[PDB]
DNA sequence: TACTAAA
C-alpha cells in the first residue's frame, strides 16, 4: 500500500549526505548489488501522504558514446564515412559496475522518481540517461498526474535542501542536448581524424610503426602550447647587459651591496661613461629612508588546480598521480571531495571543529593549539561556484597510517586548511639611497614583524636577511669598488605542468576531472617527454605534427576553438536553435576541414623526413 | 630685409646656409622670421644645415656644448629595454638619441626623466639646445633645463617599421 | 585491436 519514492545522487557521498539530511536520522543503508553503490531508506511524507522514500547514487556517467560494430572495425570504411554515413548508439561505462542492471532492479514498484544530481551540465546528460533507464520499469502513474521531479540545490545545508525539497522542477532536455551534441562532435572528429593519421603515418614511415597518432579537441590544443613554447625557446636570440654595482662600507664587516636605480643599460660605451663618472669617487652621501610596513596575503581555500599544480611543483607528482592519491584519500574517508572550483568556505563549514582533529599532531602542535587560543581569522573570500566544499582535511592522520605516497598530499592539504585561517606575514621593509656622484643607488631588505601562516608552510617564508644599518639623511659612507657585470639575457625555459594548467584552465579545454587525463595522455603517446622540474619536452613527433596542423589549417591548434564550439552549442541550450541544424552545421564545417587535410596531407609529411 | 632676417636668426639660433635660407623664403617679398622659421622647421636638415657642430663630438676632445642650437632626431631607441620588449617596464625610460645637424652626427642619452621625448616621436623632430650642455665621454647628456622640443613636419620614413 | 571527452 504504501507508495516508493526513488532518489538518485551522482556520488554516494552525496546519496548518504541528502539521505541524513531529509531522514533526521533514521537511516537505513545498506549496499546493493554493486559493492559501490549502496541504498537507503526511510519514510516521510510525499504530496501529502506518508509513503517510504528510497535513495541511491550513480557512479558518474552511467553510459557513453561509441559507434556500432562494423564501422569501429577500422578498415570497412573510411574516416570520410565517420561524419555523416556512421550511426551512433550508448554503451555502458566501466561495465564492471553494472549501473544499468542495478537501476533496472532497484525501481520495481517506485511510483515516483525524485532526481538529485548537480545543476550545473553533463549533469542533465546523466539525468536523462537514469530516466531512460528507470521508467520501463516503475508503476506508471495511476492517475494522470506526474512523477518524474528534479530537485535543484546550490550547496549541502540544511535550508538549500529543505528549498529544493519545497520547490521542484522538472528536467531540461535542451540543455541535455548540448552535452549530447559536443559528445558527439567528440567522437566524430577524433575518431576520424585519428584513423586517417594512424593509416596514413603508419603506413610509410617504419619506425612509427605499432604506434598511436591521436588528434582530439583537447589533446592537440594542449600538445599546442608546449610546441609554442618550444618554438619561442628555439627562436631567441641573447643579448649583452651592463649593470653597475656597489659597495659601502658603514662601520667594519658590513659592506653592503648597492643595486642600480637604471637597473641596465644596453651600451658598452654608455656603462663605460657611467663607470668613469663614478670610480673616480670615495663618498657616498644618504638621501632616503623609507620604513613602510607590509604584508604578505594568506593563501585561498584549496581547489583542485591548485592542488595539482602544487603536487607538480613542490611535492614531485605527475597530475593523475596526483588525482589518484586523492581518490584513494578521499574514498578512505580523509579528505573531502578532490574535484572542486569553489575558493570560499561555506558558512556554516564547522571550522573550529574540523581544526580541532589535528590538535595532537607533533608537527602542527603548538600553532594549533595557539590559534585556537586568541581567535581564528575568518578565511579570504574567494570565489563560488555552487560546486563542493574546498578541499579540506577530515580526519586525523599520523605517517604510520598512509603511506610515503598519500601521507605527502594530506600534509600539504593539512597545511594549506590552517594557513587558510592563520594571520597574515607582517614584514616590515627598510630602503636606503645613496648618491655616489650624479648617479643613484638603493639597498632594500625586509625584515619580519609577526609571521603568520610562515611558520605552518615554511617554503613560503620572507627570506631571512641582515638587517640595514640606521642611518639618517646627511651621513656620509665610504665606497668600496663599482664595476659592470656583463649579464646576458637567458632564453625561456621549457613549460612547466603547473604552468601548463594555469594555461588550460584559462582556455577551458578541460574540466576539472579531465586535465589530468589530458596531459597524461600526451605523455603516454610519445607526444611530450617529462624531464627535471617537471618540464615538457615536446619531441620529434610533437613537434612535426603541430607544425603540419598550422601550414594546413590553423583552426585544429588554436586554444580558442574548443571555447567559441562551446559558445555555438549554448544556442541549444536557452532554446534559440535546435538540436538538428547545430550539430548538421557544426558537422559539415569539419568535414571540409577533413577533406581539405587529406588533400593537403603531403604539406605535413614534407616536415617528418627530416625527423625520421 | 635678406640681412635682418638673416640676423634674427642668428640670434633665434637657427644655423642654416645661404642655399638653405634662399630655399627656405618664399619669395623676395614681405616674409616675416616667424614663417622663416616654420617653413625651415618643415625642411628637412641634412639639406639647410651649415657647419656648427664642433666636430670630432663622438671623441672626447669636446668638454661642453654652449649656445641654443638647433638640432634633428633621426633616430630613437630605448636603451633600457631589450629589442623585442620595448615596453618592459622593468627599468626607468633611458632614450639615446642620435641627433644630426645635416653635417655632423651626435648622440645624446637621456639623464633625466623627459614628457615631450617619447618612443612615439617621428623622425625629423627637432629640439633646441638652450642652456649648457655636458659632453661626457663624447656623449651628450640631455637635461629637461636644456632641452625643448620643436615639432616637426618632415616625410616621415618609418612607418613603424 | 585501437580512436575521441567526461562524470
Ligand atoms: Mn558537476
Amino acid at each position: 500500500v504504501m507508495k516508493t519514492v526513488l532518489m538518485v545522487a551522482e556520488k554516494p557521498s552525496l546519496a548518504q549526505s541528502i539521505a541524513k539530511i531529509l531522514s533526521r536520522g533514521s537511516l537505513s543503508s545498506h549496499k546493493g548489488l554493486n559493492g559501490a553503490c549502496s541504498v537507503h531508506e526511510y519514510t516521510g511524507t510525499f504530496a501529502g501522504q506518508p509513503v517510504r522514500f528510497k535513495m541511491t547514487s550513480v557512479c558518474g556517467h552511467v553510459m557513453t558514446l561509441d559507434f556500432l560494430g562494423k564501422y569501429n572495425k577500422w578498415d570497412k570504411v573510411d574516416p570520410a564515412e565517420l561524419f555523416s554515413q556512421a550511426p551512433t548508439e550508448k554503451k555502458e561505462a566501466n561495465p564492471k559496475l553494472n549501473m544499468v542492471k542495478f537501476l533496472q532492479v532497484e525501481g520495481r514498484g517506485c511510483d515516483y522518481i525524485v532526481l538529485w544530481l548537480d545543476c550545473d551540465k553533463e549533469g542533465e546528460n546523466i539525468c536523462f540517461e537514469v530516466l531512460d533507464a528507470v521508467l520501463p520499469v516503475m508503476n506508471k502513474a495511476h492517475g494522470g498526474e506526474k512523477t518524474v521531479f528534479r530537485a535543484r540545490f546550490s550547496s549541502i545545508t540544511d535550508t538549500d535542501i529543505c528549498n529544493a525539497m519545497a520547490c521542484l522542477g522538472e528536467p531540461d532536455h535542451n540543455e541535455a542536448l548540448s552535452v549530447d551534441a559536443r559528445q558527439e562532435l567528440d567522437l566524430r572528429i577524433g575518431c576520424a581524424f585519428t584513423r586517417f593519421q594512424t593509416k596514413y603515418f603508419q603506413g610509410k614511415y617504419g619506425d612509427l610503426d605499432s604506434s598511436l597518432i591521436s588528434f582530439g579537441p583537447c589533446q592537440t590544443p594542449t600538445l599546442g602550447f608546449c610546441v609554442e613554447r618550444h618554438d619561442k625557446i628555439q627562436s631567441f636570440k641573447p643579448e649583452t647587459y651592463w649593470v653597475l654595482q656597489a659597495k659601502v662600507n658603514t662601520d667594519k664587516d658590513r659592506s653592503l651591496l648597492l643595486d642600480w636605480d637604471r637597473v641596465r643599460v644596453f651600451d658598452r660605451e654608455i656603462a663605460q661613461m657611467f663607470l668613469n663618472m663614478t670610480k673616480l669617487e670615495k663618498e657616498a652621501q644618504v638621501e632616503a629612508t623609507s620604513r613602510k610596513e607590509k604584508a604578505k596575503q594568506r593563501p585561498l581555500a584549496l581547489n583542485t588546480v591548485e592542488m595539482l599544480r602544487v603536487a607538480s611543483s613542490s611535492l614531485g607528482m605527475g597530475p593523475q598521480h596526483a588525482m589518484q592519491t586523492a581518490e584513494r584519500l578521499y574514498t578512505q574517508g580523509y579528505i573531502s571531495y578532490p574535484r572542486t572550483e569553489t575558493t570560499h568556505y561555506p558558512e556554516n563549514f564547522d571550522l573550529k571543529g574540523s581544526l580541532r582533529q589535528q590538535a595532537n599532531h607533533p608537527y602542527w602542535a603548538d600553532t594549533v593549539k595557539r590559534l585556537l587560543a586568541e581567535g581564528i581569522n575568518r578565511p579570504r573570500k574567494g570565489h563560488d561556484a555552487g560546486d563542493h566544499p574546498p578541499i579540506t582535511p577530515m580526519k586525523s592522520a599520523t605517517e604510520a597510517e598512509l603511506g610515503g605516497d598519500a601521507w605527502r598530499l594530506y600534509e600539504y592539504i593539512t597545511r594549506h586548511f590552517i594557513a587558510t585561517v592563520s594571520h597574515d606575514c607582517k614584514y616590515l621593509q627598510s630602503t636606503i639611497s645613496f648618491r655616489i656622484g650624479p648617479e643613484l643607488f638603493t639597498c632594500s631588505g625586509k625584515t619580519v614583524l609577526s609571521p603568520g601562516f610562515t611558520e605552518v608552510m615554511p617554503w613560503q617564508s620572507v627570506p631571512l636577511e641582515e638587517s640595514l644599518p640606521t642611518c639618517q639623511r646627511g651621513d656620509a659612507f665610504p665606497v668600496g669598488e663599482v664595476k659592470m657585470l656583463e649579464k646576458q639575457t637567458n632564453p625561456p625555459d621549457y613549460l612547466t605542468e603547473a604552468e601548463l594548467i594555469t594555461l588550460m584552465e584559462k582556455h577551458g579545454i578541460g574540466t576539472d576531472a579531465s586535465i589530468p587525463v589530458h596531459i597524461n595522455n600526451i605523455c603516454q603517446r610519445n607526444y611530450v617527454t617529462v624531464e627535471s622540474g617537471r618540464r615538457l619536452k615536446p619531441t620529434n613527433l610533437g613537434i612535426v605534427l603541430v607544425h603540419g596542423y598550422y601550414k594546413i589549417d590553423a583552426e585544429l591548434v588554436l586554444p580558442t576553438i574548443r571555447s567559441a564550439v562551446e559558445k555555438q552549442l549554448n544556442l541549444i541550450a536557452q532554446g534559440k536553435a535546435d538540436y538538428r541544424q547545430v550539430l548538421g552545421h557544426t558537422l559539415d564545417v569539419f568535414k571540409r576541414k577533413f577533406h581539405y587535410f587529406v588533400d593537403s596531407i603531403a604539406g605535413m609529411d614534407e616536415l617528418m623526413e627530416v625527423s625520421f | 630685409m635678406a640681412q635682418v632676417a638673416g640676423a634674427a636668426l642668428s640670434q633665434a639660433g637657427w644655423y642654416l646656409s645661404d642655399e638653405g635660407i634662399e630655399a627656405c623664403t618664399s619669395s623676395p617679398d614681405k616674409v616675416n622670421v616667424n614663417d622663416i622659421i616654420l617653413i625651415a622647421l618643415n625642411t628637412d636638415l641634412r639639406t639647410i644645415g651649415k657647419k656648427f657642430l664642433p666636430s670630432d663630438i663622438n671623441s672626447g676632445k669636446v668638454e661642453k656644448l654652449e649656445g641654443p642650437c638647433v638640432l634633428q632626431i633621426q633616430k630613437i631607441r630605448n636603451v633600457a629595454a631589450p629589442k623585442d620588449n620595448e615596453e618592459s617596464q622593468a627599468a626607468p625610460r633611458m632614450l639615446r638619441l642620435q641627433m644630426t645637424d645635416g653635417h655632423i652626427s651626435c648622440t645624446a642619452v637621456e639623464f633625466s626623466y623627459m614628457s615631450k621625448i617619447s618612443l612615439n616621436t617621428p623622425p625629423g623632430t627637432k629640439v633646441k639646445l638652450s642652456g649648457i650642455v655636458d659632453i661626457k665621454n663624447g656623449f651628450l647628456l640631455l637635461n629637461d633645463s636644456n632641452t625643448t622640443v620643436l615639432g616637426g613636419e618632415v616625410e616621415h620614413l618609418i612607418e613603424k617599421w
